[PDB]
DNA sequence: CGTTTTATTTTTTTTTTTAAA
């Protein structure tokens, strides 16, 4: 085709001649960047393409695939001509596009076949990643070996659950990916795609039943991730390591209302820990947090936990029973074809959290898994083919509801909400929300929205608090606690005064250190002690009988 | 349902349609199909069609005038007499259920349920919402289901159906396991066919301990995903609901808490913000209004109260109010704090569980 | 005989030899395979390329005319050869992102003498081949993973595996027992680094050695197995102490519902009961009453006698053991 | 006067039924 003459010229005159945006165009450098990362996905933007010559939108759709041939030949002939060095290794090529116009599901129809397309989707279950065949050879007698391959995985997409046409059925479509654009699909994400429409090579072409069995299939030239949940430093290193940050961060901690300044301190600590320090010869010891509050119907024990979902390095959410399953039964019966059986999510986001309302509602056989993660850093599948475990370097948080009503007074908390004790033995952190009698003007102002920490970094500091500074020490003055053990075992003797232990301060040990995770201290003094005691001093006093002063004189001196 | 036989059921029949006819169909409507019955070349039967005939151009009480759109609410000239003269409310208390009598609070309260709610302009961080959770109880032999049945005639998506029959799989679809079409079509349902509509239901009483899994979603989450062998997506509840439980021997004996007078589940009475009961009394002069109304109930001449506001002019004026979007910098809106405060002075006595969900 | 992983090897790496390392999972038995045999019809050793089905030539043929098309080929295995199989298996590391993702794996294939070599819970290095089993051009062509073996090299992980595959240490042993100071000396050893049971830890001296399963001429096989108890509140290091005891002969340790009463080749497997790791091994566990009562008959059969039996299907395991338990507690007061 | 025939398994939701201090 003599036409094929001019096109590559218009490429060749374009990849190594063009300049845009005040020099050193990417095409001079993207290839080598690609070449230095051995990537084979050199990208084009159609907007720049039409900025030069929009003729490549109108001789394209009679066959865009021959257009892509006429792309790859040019690219190849640039790389090995300029990097004949490259002529060893992989030595094949294709390119990418990102016509950056969003168009939508449920519109591709009779007239959208095999033509210039641009669409999105949302991802769900599909298969593994596997290979195929490529070439025309088999004969010599007068071949199933040495016959080059190309990986493969199946897709499944879904559409926005936001922009839905109001009770129109959520829909589904079968689509493809290929080897180089593979191993990036996972459940529950969206991805914007160049897209292109066809059917099977032959989808049941025949006199048949009262309707043909025809399908419709797409693949991507380009995929650009829309979600990207992991990856301007003058703030953090100067502002976010003080103990004034428990105003600064507390200024921006829970931007909903002023209320309950305790948990601002709490959540100022709550995402801020995790430690290995496995001892010698004994076992691995402890690096978990374990928290709950008993709320009320009308409190905020539902709207309790939202803001941290987006921010954390790891987060895993589950509302409790009502639709909680036991999958949270593995005979070591690996998931055979079209047979699927499931297992526990605790290891996913190991060193992440379980975000929970209706914690107290769930099923005990699920609680078995949920418990010993926090106790012996392992849990036990129970007398199936395997008696396997599930690794637990992680944290536990929840938003439960009370027992038998709304809220119990300083009367003990087992009867304020009906968990178990030997599950609570491994529990760490507490706070409580009752209310008797500014906000109304706030609430109506907030109902009139006609329409400090930076928001677009604040993770990577907490990464640094979960990354950087990690001292330990001997007994600074915590031998004091032989009193807090012995005296308050015995002065606060018989009302509600068991729950004082070394695990009652192993809980402290996890976060007294963490003051330096916040501060990058590299050491620990009684400064961080007294603030930790200000948390124990304040959380604990509610969990004991309405003899309430038992904490106050006894510990407010340590405030 | 305009055609309904005895014995027999609305049996099922199956059909295809063209590109411009395609995906232009919604929940329960009355269209005019084409009678081109056609064979299966397997046989068995089928059929086919090519033509359908299912508010800028105006509703009833009009003739063409001007508005924001062509005639969307154009007939202000006749509405407005019935818009502002606030005794018109009494038409909406009197001229709407003239064949019926009960309490006069429901018959002055339901209307805003029928009518749009808040629909404000605020956050992405969280949704704000318009409609409300709702109930009605009493004991039977008090005319407590006439009204629900009437709504199916009165208002759109007034889907009067029983709750006694429904399953927890009443709401969505459940399963397919063979190549029906694609071996996974579990996106059929019962609720979200509320096209700007409500689903009020009878017999919420002996119902199971799973329905709440949807009602928990009612006024915060409004989203629809299933833990089956299919997929999960979500959808938008457009809908409110009605409550239809009842008591054992009926009377809510005024010695024990009204919660305990039935003593049903935990969060249900947090979310439902008004209950609006009518309970029985025995003072028969009460009762002698009734039958002396039904003196014209069979006696076919003007056998009700004289009206003053037709159904169709009512139904048209419903819309005019839903495109105004008030703006509240109300100083009295700032003195709701005093209103709610003197309220809680009354709440202080008689010591229910009260909060801002009631605010 | 430089290692690699599983998420790195694809269409390019086919018909090629590789070094990687993983962790064994389970695998099948030892069935069959040959190299050649022959047929009555021609009686030639059926030469094979790889470890087709005799096309149109019959060779019940040269009898005059009378013909014999379409395979009078009764395969005659009495002339045959014979090989082994196992179909082996691996899991990837615990270091290469199975956390936000899923841990993937593949299947393997062996030939002759390298079965009866490997069992689950082990750690391997290998060389194989990336090869295939399917054919093509499956909405287009999805196909075959596996590998075979050539020459694995397994690990010797440190100090644990006196399990499957000196006299200076006897001199170590005995010159301490020459001292008659072990009864009460090792009453501060079984908790070698922390406090508890101190003056009463002497009572372990009888149990780990146990008594003696002194059979008789008469019926009984006496209770050589004999049981001991602990019970109390938390905080005493009672969680971590028995945690160590698994480190200090052989057992398993958690409490309640967490041990405790396939889609392939149509055989019902049953991996068994509780004498698995405890028949010489003994255990120490909490939560007796904190456990379902359906799986609390067995304890009464296990323990006082090892009166074992089976009734799911119709056959009777007559099992027993030289095993025992300890109990731990957080019961009442 | 010649050259070719033939296999499917596990999970759902309903309506049945069945379990413990
Ligand atoms: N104020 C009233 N207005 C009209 N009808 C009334 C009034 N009070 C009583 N009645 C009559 O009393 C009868 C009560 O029996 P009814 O058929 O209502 O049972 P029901 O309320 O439908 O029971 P349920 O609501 O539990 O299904 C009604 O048919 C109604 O006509
Ligand atoms: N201390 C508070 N701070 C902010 N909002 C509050 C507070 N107390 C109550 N609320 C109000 O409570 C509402 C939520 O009630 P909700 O949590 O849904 O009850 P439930 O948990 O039983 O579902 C919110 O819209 C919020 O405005
Ligand atoms: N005498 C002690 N020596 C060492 N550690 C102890 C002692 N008493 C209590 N502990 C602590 O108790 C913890 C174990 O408590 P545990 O037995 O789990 O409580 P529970 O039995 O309620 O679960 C250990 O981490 C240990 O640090």
């Amino acid at each position: 085709l003599g036409p094929r003459t001019e096109i590559a010229n218009r490429f060749q005159s374009f990849l190594r001649t063009f300049v845009d945006e005040r020099g050193a165009y990417t095409y001079r450098d993207r290839i080598r960047r690609m070449c230095e990362q051995n990537m084979s996905s050199f990208v084009v933007s159609y907007t720049d393409l039409a900025n030069k010559e929009h003729v490549l939108a109108y001789f394209l759709p009679e066959a865009p695939f021959q257009m892509l041939e006429i792309f790859d030949k040019v690219a190849k002939d640039m790389v090995l001509s300029i990097f004949p060095t490259y002529e060893r290794v992989t030595t094949e090529i294709h390119v990418r596009i990102s016509l950056p116009l969003i168009e939508e599901l449920r519109t591709f129809r009779k007239l959208h076949l095999n033509q210039l397309v641009r669409t999105l989707g949302v991802v769900t279950a599909t298969t593994g990643v596997l290979p195929q065949l490529s070439v025309i050879k088999y004969d010599c007698v007068k071949n199933m070996e040495q016959t080059l391959y190309r990986n493969y995985q199946k897709i499944t997409l879904q559409e926005s659950p936001g922009r839905i046409p109001a009770g129109r059925i959520p829909r589904s479509k079968d689509v493809i990916l290929l080897a180089d654009l593979c191993d990036q699909c996972k459940p529950g994400d969206e991805l914007e795609v160049t897209g292109i429409y066809t059917n099977n090579y032959d989808g049941s072409l025949n006199t048949d039943q009262g309707f043909p069995v025809f399908a419709t299939v797409i693949i991507a030239n380009h995929v650009v991730v829309k979600d990207s949940k992991q990856v301007d430093i003058a703030t953090i290193q100067k502002l976010s390591k003080d103990p004034r940050i428990v105003e600064r961060v507390v200024a921006s901690m829970a931007p909903s209302i002023y209320g309950h300044d305790y948990i601002k301190r709490a959540l100022a600590l709550a995402l801020f820990g995790g430690e290995s320090k496995n001892p010698g010869e004994k076992h691995k010891v402890r690096g978990d947090i374990n928290l709950l509050i008993c709320g009320d119907p009308g409190t905020a024990k539902s709207q309790f936990l939202k803001y941290t979902e987006k921010v954390a390095p790891r987060a895993v959410f589950t509302t409790g029973q009502g639709a909680s399953a036991v999958g949270l039964y593995v005979r070591r019966n690996p998931v055979s074809r079209e047979w699927t059986l499931e297992a526990g999510a605790l290891v996913l986001a190991d060193q992440g959290v379980c975000l929970i309302d209706e914690f107290d509602k769930m099923n005990d056989q699920d609680r078995t898994s949920i418990h010993e993660a926090m106790e012996q850093q392992s849990i036990s599948i129970s007398k199936a083919g395997i008696v396997t475990s599930l690794q637990a370097r992680c944290t536990v948080i929840a938003a439960a509801n009370p027992i038998g009503g709304r809220y119990d007074p300083s009367m003990t908390f087992s009867e304020n909400v009906n968990l178990s004790e030997p599950i609570l033995s491994r529990f760490d952190v507490l706070c409580v929300v009752k209310d008797e009698f500014q906000l109304a003007k706030f609430v109506v102002h907030s109902h009139m929205k006609h329409h400090e920490i930076p928001q677009d970094l604040l993770r990577q500091y907490i990464v640094y608090a979960k990354e950087n500074i990690r001292p330990k020490l001997t007994n600074i003055d915590e031998d004091k606690i032989a009193k807090m053990y012995a005296q308050l075992r015995q002065e606060s003797f018989a009302t509600g005064s068991l729950p004082i232990t070394v695990r009652h301060i192993e809980s402290v040990i996890r976060m007294s250190e963490a003051h330096a995770r916040m501060h990058l201290r590299e050491n620990v003094m009684e400064a961080d002690v007294s603030m930790a005691i200000r948390m124990m001093l304040e959380s604990f006093i509610e969990a004991q009988k309405f003899s309430v002063m038992k904490k106050m004189r006894s510990t407010f001196q340590k405030y | 349902q305009a055609e309904l036989p005895r014995g027999c059921i609305p049996r099922a029949v199956e059909i295809i349609l063209r590109s411009e006819l395609v995906e232009t169909v919604q929940a329960g409507d009355r269209y005019d199909f084409t009678g081109t019955l056609i064979v299966v070349p397997d046989y068995r039967m089928a059929f086919l069609a090519c033509s359908v005939q299912a508010t800028d151009l105006p509703m009833s009480e009009v003739t063409a005038e001007d508005m924001k759109k062509q005639m969307t609410d154009a007939e202000w000239h006749k509405i407005y007499e019935m818009s502002k003269d606030r005794n018109l409310y009494q038409n909406l208390i009197s001229s709407l259920f003239p064949s019926i009598y009960g309490n006069d609070e429901v018959k002055r309260g339901i209307l805003l349920q029928q009518f749009g709610g808040v629909a404000k302009t605020t956050t992405e961080k969280t949704s704000l919402r318009g409609d409300i959770n709702v109930c009605i109880v009493g004991d039977p032999s008090t005319a407590k289901s006439q009204f629900l049945k009437q709504v199916s005639d009165f208002s759109p998506r007034a889907i009067y159906t029983s709750g006694k029959a429904s399953s927890a799989a009443g709401l969505t679809a459940a399963v397919v396991r063979d190549e029906e079409s694609f071996d996974f079509v579990i996106e059929a349902g019962a609720l979200m066919l509320a096209d700007n509509g409500i689903c009020c239901i009878d017999e919420f009483d002996k119902m199971d301990q799973r329905d709440q899994v949807a009602i928990h979603e009612a006024m915060e989450q409004q989203t629809i995903s299933i833990a089956r062998a299919g997929v999960r997506a979500t959808l938008n509840a457009r809908t409110s609901i009605l409550a239809a439980a009842n008591p054992i021997n009926g009377r809510y004996d005024r010695s024990k808490s009204l919660q305990q007078n039935i003593q049903l589940s935990a969060p249900i009475m947090s979310r439902f913000d008004l209950f609006f009961i009518l309970v029985d009394e025995c003072n028969e002069v009460v009762d002698y209004a009734i039958a002396r109304k039904i003196v014209d109930l069979h006696s076919n001449i003007e056998e009700s109260v004289e009206r003053a506001y037709t159904r169709e002019e009512v139904l048209r004026y419903v819309t005019f109010a839903r495109q105004f979007k008030p703006v509240i910098s109300q100083e009295a809106g700032h003195m709701l704090v005093e209103n709610y405060g003197h309220l809680r002075q009354r709440d202080t006595g008689t010591s229910w569980r009260i909060t801002v969900r009631q605010l | 005989s430089n290692p690699t992983n599983i998420r790195q090897l694809k269409s390019d790496c086919v018909s090629k030899l590789v070094k990687i390392a993983g962790i064994i999972v389970a695998a099948s038995g030892i069935s069959a395979k040959a190299t050649r045999m022959s047929i009555q019809c021609l009686s030639c050793s059926t030469v094979i390329p790889n470890l087709y089905a005799l096309p149109r030539k019959c060779n019940t043929e040269q009898a005059g005319r009378p013909k014999c098309p379409l395979d009078p080929f009764f395969i005659m295995p009495d002339k045959c050869k014979c090989v082994d199989f196992q179909t082996l298996k691996l899991q990837e590391l615990p270091d290469f992102v199975p956390q936000g993702e899923i841990p993937r794996h593949l299947q393997l294939f062996c030939d002759r003498s390298l079965c009866e070599r490997v069992v689950p819970g082990n750690r391997v290095l290998i060389q194989g081949i990336y090869s295939i089993r399917k054919v093509g051009k499956a909405v287009v062509g999805v196909r075959a993973p596996y590998m075979r073996v050539v020459g694995i090299t397994v690990d010797s992980e440190g100090a644990g595996a006196i399990s499957r595959y000196t006299s200076d240490e006897e001199e170590h042993f005995r010159r301490m027992a020459a001292s008659g100071d072990i009864y009460e000396r090792l009453s501060q050893s079984l908790a070698p680094s922390i406090f508890g049971s101190r003056d009463i830890k002497k009572a372990i001296t009888c149990m780990l050695f146990g008594g003696s399963r002194k059979r008789l001429p008469d019926g009984l096989c006496r209770r050589g197995d004999i049981n001991v108890l602990l019970l109390g509140d938390p905080g005493t290091a009672k969680s971590q102490l028995l945690k160590f005891v698994e480190k200090v002969p052989i057992a398993v340790y958690t409490s309640g519902k967490g041990s405790s009463t396939d889609p392939q080749t149509r055989n019902f497997v049953m991996e068994g009961g509780a004498m698995v790791l405890a028949d010489g091994g003994v255990v120490c566990i909490d939560e007796f009453d904190k456990m379902r009562e359906d799986d609390r008959v067995a304890i009464h059969e296990a323990m006082e006698q090892q009166t074992i039996s089976i009734a799911k299907a119709g056959i009777t395991t007559t099992l027993n053991s030289r095993c025992s338990v300890l109990a731990a507690a957080n019961s009442i007061f």
